[PDB]
């Protein structure tokens, strides 16, 4: 019932968060579907950040799979999880959001 | 078919996976020593209908077509059965695909867990590549 509020926008989420929940709310930038890991990036403002939020089997609940089969590109979508500071791929940025909840607002 | 360490490396080197994507020939050797134990036939089912299949574990949903695998996107555009063989030309160039789907390497759990932030260039010591 009802999605959590905005804590942080995207570009606050940084490895000095590591550990702390955090709720992000946006637009899905991009879907990566690898089989173990999915990877949803949400961001809230153009040619902004776009934090990757990360699913994999045997750490994520299986719930939040079903809602990330659901997904679609420019969904609305209100995420809550625990930031990790971590390499990321092609960004000095360095970090990822391991979610407890992800909301769909709505479908684009 | 199980690659030896070297024989592997040495593979992925003339396949040109050394610094694709900026990442160095030992991510990957790192990467198929904890996906598939270097054999090339290793095939996993998931609790979710696919399958990972092959020397770096693809997975059956989006990357390649099983043909039992409910939506199915085949984006390597390859039968899993190839992923399967003595010879890692086909799940090299489906590496390479899903390596630049705009994650890098964090597509693949077990270099996640095994391979990341360790001294990933231990993977090809002693190899005369």
């Amino acid at each position: 019932a009802v999605y959590p509020k905005k804590t942080h926008w995207t570009a606050e989420i940084t490895p000095n968060l590591h550990g702390s929940e955090v709720v992000v709310a946006g637009w899905v930038a991009h879907l990566g579907d690898y089989g173990r890991v999915k990877i949803v990036k949400v961001s809230d403002r153009e040619g902004g950040a776009a934090v990757p939020v990360y699913l994999e089997r045997g750490k994520t609940p299986d719930h939040l799979f079903k809602v990330f089969a659901e997904l679609s590109r420019e969904d609305v979508v209100v995420i809550k999880g625990i930031v990790e500071a971590s390499e990321q791929y092609g960004s000095a940025t360095g970090v990822e959001i391991f979610p407890s909840e992800i909301w769909i607002l709505n479908k684009a | 078919k199980v690659f030896g360490r070297c024989e592997l490396a040495a593979a992925m080197k003339r396949h040109g996976l050394d610094n694709y994507r900026g990442y160095s020939l030992g991510n990957w050797v790192c990467a198929a020593k904890f996906e598939s134990n270097f054999n090339t036939q290793a095939t996993n089912r998931n609790t979710d209908g696919s399958t990972d299949y092959g020397i770096l574990q693809i997975n059956s949903r989006w990357w390649c077509n099983d043909g039992r695998t409910p939506g199915s996107r085949n984006l390597c555009n390859i039968p899993c059965s190839a992923l399967l063989s003595s010879d890692i030309t086909a799940s090299v160039n489906c590496a390479k695909k899903i390596v630049s789907d705009g994650n890098g390497m964090n597509a693949w759990v077990a270099w996640r867990n095994r391979c990341k932030g360790t001294d990933v260039q231990a993977w090809i010591r002693g190899c005369r590549l």
